[PDB]
Order: structure tokens, then sequence, then C-alpha cells
């Protein structure tokens, strides 16, 4: 019944009301620290040498 | 026409006889006569001194048949020795009456036609391929047998080049101061045989790959599937194969008979009808897919301006099936003179010369799928 | 009364609102203005594997980050070495619509759904050698469009019934189903824990799911069309959905609101795949109009273009250890770029 | 066709005017 | 050693390679035609009738004409939502559409049918895709429009000024108003794909009944057109 | 989130007149055709009218041509129907369908039972 999606709706909006939530400036911050950190390890930022592809 | 070497000959026979005559006769014992002697051109018996020498007309001449009739003089003076003619290394002379009794612009203007279409066609297509095999997208079996035929009208264009080559070989200065002495020249050659024996191969394969892309077109629309490897397989058999099932024979009668001409001269129709048979019944098969065809994208276009549309896919469906030698295939060798032997050696020259052009520039450049591949390439070079 | 749950669920919608409002401090490009661009990328392609009859709608890449699996319209599994690029699996399906393919963790199995409902897991280890079925879970009421494995043993599988369903391998029913959403399910990535995973569903609706105790955590909005393409953050605290209207957006799990959207104005054509590099600092993502533009998923700058494909393109993946890239599209061609 | 027929006839007429330029050279004492 | 197994590597890839150009031959011979409608349509009796002369997510019927075999596509158990499902076929040979004459008066069937069509016609992937259109509802439209309950003037005020076309041609003892009615039912139909289908795809119209036994040879002939229409023009003959 | 909100229904007598606006947010309204679908009490959702993204291009359904006209402003993110001469026949549910895609001229699916780019919709009883 339309009623019991409407209450369903009503009970997730609910739930999802109360949730612990951070400011955008720390999780930009966060996601800058991860890319910077893992910089090196990453083959297609900076190209490593054919000695080194498989795909040559 | 009768040929040099029938004409050295003959002229290396008369002079034989002659010298042995003249070194085998007795003196003849006249009043103050002049020793016999014999020139380049005939024989001279003793002369009377003082008075000119009459001699009938040589035999060895090319147009003795023409004129038979004719006497050469030649003078001498009344003590005995030949008359000095001014400047002139032989004594006097005179052949007025044993000389003798132009199709060479129309042959200069077909040559340079022809070979300026030939040469056209082959960088158009050398330039269709290149850019057909440069892309991997555009490969299919419908390009697999474009490609074939490109290569056939570029081996075709090649083999007329070095067939033009070969004739300037032949009959050059070099070659003819070889023939007048008796030795062996390039006419003799197997070289030169084997020459005009691949422009024949040629021009066959390009008439039955023409034949396989007009065969594979209408199995196409004739709603008919089988194995494609197969059937690629086949197409290529025929292409390239069945041309040496006749040409291998034609070339074989040619070697045992009537060699004299070097294989360039097809005096006698019959055997040149072993090469012409096939290529005729590949005209036909064309002509008849053609008219199929033709039918189809009638009933396409009735129930789907027409007339429009109608001629342009008639005139962009002649280059890929060869139609056009279908309004002279029939006008025999044996019959076409005059006027209408040039018509015919016209149309067949420039029209099948620029054939390879058009079909290169039909189904390579102005095609819609290589121009989008060719500007999609550019936007990607772009993008790099 | 319906009117009054409907000004209920208003109001409820108006506190997340504003509660996501209090928490904007400031944007990330503002907090990534002052960090060096990754310049422009050039990838040429390394391998182009071919053998597909039909379209390609799925691959996926091992965990070993040298073989991958690929389905096709065809009714064909053929799973590459993308090192050598010869063929070591080819496996004839029941069905010839298959519009999904997985590579299990192991290695062991590989699974394809498609317009049949039923979704088939493929033993590749059997003894005597050849793929037979090992087990086909029927309990979908739509064309499935997604599947995953989380082990050998448990699947979960996105179906366009709207509904996402936890499978049991060895028995073959429903561990746990998911029902929150309202439009078809067609994307979905297990977080690198395997603990969560986020699913869109063409509703311009992404919504994070608790594996185990089975039930949608928050939902995420800012879509104009249909989501067709999502995939985890590396880190695993955010994700990059594609979608129909032309933008690539990336939202955050832990602030539960939207940070960066990737959008040219050259580009008007949907999104259809979505991944990330191993350093999570490039998103690229497939296009339709035959191009997979990659973006700086730090300034949003696009930093170069995987052009070369004749036909849309279907799916797109990363490896695991981030060497190399591979692409799918209709044209039926994989292509490595690296 | 017309390339083999063309090439016999421009071979008949060269072998003619070579017959021509034979006799020529006989005429002139060689 | 590492070139035994890379040489067993090969042999395997050629095995299979062998085997995928075995079925290369039968994928490409073998047309696939996808059979749409709605549930009034009579797509079931369809159904059966190429059953009968030869809960799944979707279901194959194999029929073969004149040793031609064909594979339709009839879906079972999905959502009415097509927008998503319908993209798998974009390579079809034809989409075989069948519209349910003669049931209203859904408010207006025929109207809903018409959009349809008009949405697959107009999408950017289905459109190379042609669409084969059986108006299997012709006899029950004869009776409820002699009677006036199918009533169509007030649903289409086009009704009250079409007039029949030069080219129609009635079946033998068939009423002018059934005929005038059956060839606007088509004409909608033409009006919708005369637009946006310049060389690209085409719409054949067709007007069958449930109990007919010829709808066989009328898909096999509109495929016959459509490959020699396709072929024709990769050669850019049309 | 796309909402689409419509309003201006109501109540009124055989051959009046009724005005239906919607309004639009969350997207960008320019870019996307717009419909309006409608369900009768015992009926399915049938469809009414529709518009391209310029308003250039315009159709309606058989049973309502020339009584009805639909326009849209661009420029205030809205968009309209304007009934006349209204029939007992057309009491129904009036819901405001958009396109799936952006830029699209295929409308699929706006008529379906679940629909979720289609409005909560505003009883209109003649």
């Amino acid at each position: 019944a339309s009623i019991a999606q409407a209450r369903k709706l009503v009970e997730q909006l609910k739930m999802e009301a109360n949730i612990d939530r951070i400011k955008v400036s720390k999780a930009a911050a966060d996601l800058m620290a991860y890319c910077e950190a893992h910089a090196k390890e990453d083959p297609l930022l900076t190209p490593v040498p054919a000695s080194e592809n498989p795909f040559r | 026409t009768v040929s040099l070497w029938e004409t050295v000959q003959k002229w290396r026979e008369y002079r034989r006889q002659c010298q042995r005559s003249l070194t085998e006769d007795p003196p003849p014992a006249t009043d103050l006569f002049c020793n016999r002697t014999f020139d380049e051109y005939a024989c001279w018996p003793d002369g009377e001194p003082g008075s000119f020498v009459n001699v009938s007309c040589p035999w060895y001449l090319p147009w003795a048949s023409s004129v038979p009739q004719g006497h050469v003089y030649r003078f001498c003076t009344a003590e005995g020795l030949w008359l000095q003619k001014d400047n002139s290394s032989l004594p006097w002379r005179d052949l007025s009456e044993c000389e003798e009794s132009s199709p060479e612009e129309q042959l200069l203007f077909l040559y340079i036609i022809y070979t300026v279409g030939y040469a056209l066609s082959f960088s158009a297509l050398v330039i269709a391929s290149a850019i057909l095999l440069g892309f991997r997208h555009l490969h299919c079996t419908r390009n697999y047998i474009h490609l074939n035929l490109f290569a056939s009208f570029i081996l075709r264009a090649l083999s007329v080049f070095i067939k033009d080559a070969a004739l300037k070989w032949m009959y050059s200065t070099a070659a003819q101061q070889h023939q007048w002495d008796g030795l062996l020249s390039y006419q003799d050659s197997l070289s030169c045989r084997l020459v005009f024996l691949l422009m024949q191969y040629c021009v066959a394969a390009n008439y039955y790959w023409l034949l396989v892309e007009g065969v594979y077109l209408y199995t196409l629309l004739a709603f008919s599937v089988f194995s494609e490897q197969w059937i690629f397989r086949l197409y290529v058999s025929i292409g390239w194969g069945v041309p040496l099932l006749f040409v291998v024979p034609w070339g074989i009668v040619k070697y045992l008979y009537e060699d004299e001409g070097c294989w360039t001269r097809n005096s006698n129709m019959n055997y040149w009808l072993i090469i012409r048979l096939p290529i005729l019944f590949t005209i036909g098969v064309n002509f008849l897919i053609f008219v199929r065809v033709i039918c189809i994208v009638v009933s396409k276009l009735k129930a789907n301006d027409i007339k429009c549309r109608l001629a342009k896919s008639t005139l962009t469906l002649i280059p890929l099936l060869g139609t056009h030698e279908v309004i002279f295939a029939f006008v025999m060798d044996e019959h076409a003179r005059g006027t209408l032997r040039f018509i015919k050696l016209f149309t067949e020259l420039s029209f099948t010369s620029f054939q390879g052009l058009m079909v290169a520039i039909l189904y390579c450049f102005v095609n819609n799928e290589v121009q989008l591949e060719f500007r999609k390439s550019w936007e990607r070079w772009r993008l790099e | 009364e319906l009117d009054q749950l409907r000004q209920e669920a208003e109001q409820l919608k108006n506190q997340i609102r504003d509660a996501r409002k209090a928490c904007a401090d400031a944007t990330l490009s503002q907090i990534t203005n002052n960090i060096d661009p990754v310049g422009r990328i050039q990838m040429r392609t390394r391998r182009t594997l071919r053998g597909h009859l039909a379209k390609i709608y799925a691959m996926h890449w091992g965990t070993d980050s040298r073989l991958l699996v690929s389905a096709s319209q065809d009714g064909k599994l053929i799973i590459w070495d993308s090192y050598t690029t010869n063929k070591v699996h080819a496996i004839p399906l029941r069905s010839s619509w298959v519009m999904t393919c997985a590579y299990a963790p192991s290695g062991n199995y590989v699974a394809c759904g498609g317009l049949d409902n039923i979704c088939s897991i493929y033993n590749l280890k059997t003894r005597e050698g050849n793929v037979r079925v090992s087990r086909e879970l029927a309990g979908h009421t739509g064309y499935l469009s997604c599947c995953r494995f989380l082990d050998d043993n448990q699947i979960v599988t996105s179906s366009g019934d709207t509904t996402c369903a936890l499978w049991d391998i060895e028995t073959g029913q429903q561990t746990t189903t998911f029902t929150g959403h309202t439009g078809d399910v067609m994307s979905l990535s297990l977080a690198p824990d395997t603990r969560l995973f986020v699913s869109g569903a063409c509703d311009a609706s992404a919504k994070l799911w608790d594996v185990r105790e089975g039930m949608c955590r928050q939902t995420f909005t800012g879509h104009e069309s249909d989501i067709n393409a999502i995939c985890f953050f590396p880190n695993g605290n955010a994700f990059a959905t594609g979608s129909d209207d032309a933008t690539c957006r990336l939202f955050d799990l832990r602030a539960d609101q939207e940070l960066m959207t990737y959008s040219h104005d050259n580009i008007i054509c949907g999104i259809t795949s979505v991944s990330f590099s191993k350093s999570g600092r490039l998103l690229l993502a497939g296009y339709d109009d035959f191009n997979c533009n990659v973006w700086d998923a730090l300034k949003a700058d696009r930093a170069g273009v995987l052009a070369g494909h004749d036909n849309r393109v279907s799916c797109l993946g990363v490896t695991d250890d981030g060497m190399a890239v591979a692409t799918g599209s209709w044209d039926s061609f994989l292509k490595i770029w690296n | 066709h017309a390339e083999g027929t063309f090439t016999s006839d421009v071979s008949s007429y060269l072998e003619g005017q070579a017959a021509k330029e034979f006799i020529a050279w006989l005429v002139k004492g060689r | 050693d590492q070139r035994n197994e890379e040489k067993a590597q090969r042999e395997a890839n050629k095995k299979i390679e062998k085997q995928l150009q075995k079925d290369k031959q039968v994928y490409r011979a073998t047309h696939r035609l996808l059979l749409l409608g709605a549930g009034e349509s009579g797509k079931n009796t369809i159904v059966k009738q190429m059953r009968i002369l030869h809960t799944s997510g979707i279901f194959e019927t194999k029929f073969q004409v004149d040793k031609v075999n064909f594979h339709m596509f009839d879906v079972g158990a999905q959502r009415d939502e097509r927008r998503k499902w319908i993209q798998c076929f974009n390579d079809v040979t034809a989409i075989i559409f069948v519209v349910a004459s003669s049931s209203y008066n859904q408010t207006n069937r025929l109207q809903a049918a018409l959009k349809l069509f008009d949405s697959i016609w107009n999408n950017k992937w289905l459109r190379d895709t042609s669409v084969i259109l059986f108006l299997n509802k012709q006899d029950l439209l004869a009776e409820k429009v002699l009677a006036g309950k199918s009533k169509i003037e007030d649903y289409f005020p086009e009704f009250a000024r079409y007039t029949t076309p030069e080219d129609a041609t009635p079946e033998p003892g068939e009423d002018p108003r059934v005929t005038r009615a059956k060839y606007f039912i088509r004409d909608e139909f033409l009006r919708i794909s005369t637009a946006s289908g310049d060389g690209r795809h085409y719409c054949y119209p067709h007007f069958t009944c449930a109990v007919d036994t010829e709808n066989i040879r009328r898909v096999f002939n509109d495929c016959r057109d459509i490959i020699q229409r396709m072929h024709l023009r990769q050669y850019e003959l049309l | 989130q796309v909402q689409l909100q419509e309003s201006g229904g109501g109540l009124v007598q055989p051959g009046g007149s009724l005005r239906l606006s919607c309004a639009a947010s969350g997207f960008t309204f320019s870019n996307y055709k717009m419909n309006w679908v409608r369900q009768a009490p015992g009926k399915g959702l049938e469809w009414v009218s529709d518009i391209s993204q310029s308003g250039a291009s315009i159709s309606y359904t058989g049973s309502v041509k020339g009584r009805f006209t639909i326009s849209r402003d661009n420029a205030k993110n809205t968009l309209y129907l304007q009934m006349n001469s209204l029939k007992p026949e057309d009491t129904a549910v009036y819901y405001c369908a958009r396109c799936p895609a952006p830029f699209t001229r295929d409308c699929f699916d706006v008529t379906s039972t679940t629909y979720a780019y289609r409005g909560q919709g505003t009883q209109v009883t003649v």
C-alpha cells in the first residue's frame, strides 16, 4: 500500500536524521593527504620506465 | 607487314649468291669493260666504258611484291673506271624507279592518353591502398577484395610501363645495329617474351578480379550466405589462379609456333582467341550482374528524385564492374578497321587506364566510412 | 493520513538539507587550490584484445592483475591474459543477453548475469578442467545488471527490480535483500574492507548499504538523471558516480554530502563507467561519444583523453596494483592503456 | 583487349619503319 | 620451464580461436528478432503461431523459413521501465512491433502504442534498427467499427477529415469504414516513421490477424529486404 | 534532488477553465523535455501532452486537442497547462513527467507506474 511506503520512507528519513557528520574541509584535507601519501605508488600518475612496465 | 628479320635473311641470301656468282664467273672479255663489282644495294656486272649500266630491281626489297619492275643505274667513265660522283663514297648510282610504290599521330595521341591515365591510376591506387591498410578499423572481406583489386590494377599499370620500355628497347638504335649485322639482340631474348606474358597475365588477372568483385556483390544481394573463410579463399583462387589456366597455355602455344614475333604480334587470331574468350565470358557475367543489381536498386528506390538517384548509382557501378567494355566487347579485332578501330582503341585505352583512378577515388577518397575514419583519426591525433 | 506522512517526510528532508549545509565549511577546490596540477597525461594502447563477436557489456580484472574476464552480447565469457594476449578460457553461456560479469577474489570462480534473471556461477578449477556451472541463483524478478563476489561463498547482486541481493552460493538462497531503491539498480562497488557497498539505481540516488545487518545507511543526492556507473574511492571514504547528465560527481560517506563535480561544457553525453587510480588522484570516466576522459580528482581539471574507441564505451577498470587501464566498447574490442 | 591489339599494331608499324630504315642504310653504302 | 608453459598457453589459445571461428559461422547466419508489444496486442498468440509450425526473464523461440534460421526473443518478466534493457537490442535484425488495435473505447491503448513506437524510433541507440509493424488486430476492428463500439473519431479528431489514399486497396468485400479506419491507424505510424528515418532504418507496416499463418513469410520477406538494403547501403549504392 | 510540484487543480463545473502550474527545481529546466500525465480513476496512466526544450514543438493527446494548451517558462523554471472547456471525463490525477535524459527527444517510461522523476500529482475533478 502507499501508506506503508510513506511510513517506510518517513522511518528511513528519521534514521538518516541522526547520523554524525564532519566539516567538508576536514574531509578534503584527509583526501588530499591520502592522495599525497600514495603519489609515488601510482604508476599512472608517474610513468615508470619500460624496465618496469609489463605492458611494453 | 613484312618483318625486319625476313628482310635481313633475304638480303643475306641475295648478297651471298651475288658474291659467289661474281667470284665464280669468268671474265666477260669485253672491250675496255669495267670489272664487275658489288655495292651495298645491288649487283653490278661488267659495264661498258663511258656509258650507264642497267640492272634489274633487287628482289629482297620489302616492296618487291608491290613494284617488281625497276632498273638500277650506274655510270662508268670512258677509261674503264666507275664514275666518281660528287662528294659520294660510292660511285655514281641511281635508284629512283627502285623506290617503294600516317598513323604516327594517332599512335602518339593514344600513347600519351593511356600512359597518363595509367600513371595517375597507379598513384591514386597506391595512395588508396596505403590508406586502407593503415587503418585497422576498415578491415573486412569487402575491403580485402578491394585491396586485391587495387593490387591487380597496380600490377596492370606496372606491366604497361614495362611493356612500353621493352618496346623502346626492341627498336632502339643498338638493337637495330645488332639485328642488321645478324647478331642476337633484345628481340630474340626470352626476357622480351616474358615481359609480354606478364602483361597478358596482369590484364587477365585484372578482369577476373573485377569478376570476383561482381560475384561477391551479387552473392551479398542474392541473400545467400556461406562460410566466409572458404568463400574468401575461393575468390582469391579465382582472382589469381584462373588467369594462369589460359595464359600459360597461350604462352606454350606461342612459344611452339609463331615465336618470331617475340610474343608481341597476334597476326593469327586463332591463338589470340584463347586469351580473348575467358575475358569475354568475364564481361558477359559482369554485365548480367550489373543489370541484376540495377534492377534491385530500382525495386528499392520505387517502394521507398528517383531517376537522379538511379543515374547516380548506375554511373558509380561502372568502374567497380568494368561494364564499359561491353560497349565494344563483341566488336572483334578481325573486323574493326579505320575509324571504328580508332574509336574502339581510344575508348578502351582511355577508360580502362582511368578506371583504376575512378575506382580508387570512389571507394577510398569519397567513401563516407573512410572520410569519417580520417576525421576521427585527425581528431584523436589532436587529442594527443 | 497519507498527506500527513508526506509533510513529515518533507520536514525530515529539510532537516537533512539544513544539517548538510551547516557542515559546508569550505569547498574541495578552495582546500586544494595550492596543489600543483597533475599535468597533461598521455596513455597509449599497450594491448588490444579481440575475439568477441557482439558488443561487450562488462569486464573484470583478476586479483593478480594479469587475467581478466569479458562478457559480450553474443553469449561468451572469454578470459584473457592481458600480458600475452592469449585467451585461456571461453565459456559458452546458456543466455545470449549477458550484461554483467565478475571475477572471484580467489580467482576460482567467475559469474555472469543478464536479461534472464538467473545469475550463473562458473567453476574454473574443475577436476576435468572444462568449465561447468556450479550454481544458478534464480531469485530475482528482473534483469541483473551487476554482481560482485565477496568471497568464494557469498556474492552480492543488483537487479532491475530495484533491489540488491546478498546470496549464499553453496545453498543458493537469499541471505539478505536490500529494498531501499525506487529505480532499477545498475551499479555497485564493494568497500575495500567489504563491510559496506554503494549502489546507483537510475533515480539520481546512491545508497550506502551494510552487508551484515542489511539496510541502507546513507542516501546521496545531487545527480539530475540516471546513475549507471559507481566506484569507491581507494581510501574507502568516498565514491564517484557516473550519470546520464554528462557529469561525474564525488561523494563522501563521513560528510554525507557532495564535495566536487566533474563536468565540461563540450561534453553533453552521459557517463557510462568510472574508475579510480591507485593513488586516487585521477578519476577515469568512460563516456559516450567514444572517449574516456581522465579527471584530476582533486582540482577537477581534465588531464587527458583515452581516445581510440570506434563505438560506445561500456566498461572500464584499473588493475589492483594500478599498472594498466582496460576499456571495453560495443565494437567488441578491449584495449589496455598505460 | 585493346592493350594487346594496340601493342601488336605499334610493333608492326615499328617493324615496317625499321625495315625502311634498314633499306635506307643499305642505300648509303653502310 | 617458462617456454613450455608459454607454448601450452599458445596451444590453448589456438584451440579456443578454432572453436570461436566455428561459432562465428552460426551467429552470423542467424537473424535475431525482438518481439514487442503490450499484453492486449495478441503477441502471445503470435508466439504460439511460431511455436506450432516448428517465469524466466526472456524467452527464445527459434523458427526457420526456407532453411533460414530466425531467433525470436520475447520478454516475460522484466518491468515496464524499458529505457535501460532496450539498449541491449540495438543490433537485432528487426524489432517486431505488435499494436493492440481496437482494444479500447489504458484510456487509449493506441496512443500508448504510438508513443512507445515514437520513443523506439527516436532512440539514439535504436536509430539504425528497423521496426517491422504487424497490425494483428483488424478482424476485431471490423466488428468493433461496423457496430460503432470502437468509435475512433472521438479519440482522434483527424478522423473527421482523413480521406482514404489513392494507393489503398480494400480486401474483397471489406466495408469502406473499416478500411478507412485501418488505413488511418497505419498512416499514424507512417507519420511518426516518415521523420528522423532518412536512410538509417525503415518501418514495414502490415495489416494481419491473430489467426494468420503467413506471418513467418512476411517476417522473412522484410528481413530479406532489410539485409539487402543494408548491403546496398554499405556500398553507397543507395 | 529532482523535485516536481504541481498546483492549480481543484473543483470546476463542466465547460469551465482551470490552469495547472508545475514548479521544477534541482535540475536545469531548459535542458529537459517536459510532459503531462493523467490517471483516470479505475484506469492506467494516460499521456496528455509534452513540449520540447525551447517550446518550438508541441504535441497533444487526441482527446484534448484544441481544448488544452501547454507552455513552459525556462527563465522561471516552471511548466503550465491551460485547460479550457472541461468535460466530466477529464476528472483525473494530473502528474508532471520529465524526460529521463537531458538532450534526447525520446521520452521513455514517463507513463510507467513507478517513474522516478514524476511529480506527486494534483486531483482535478469536473
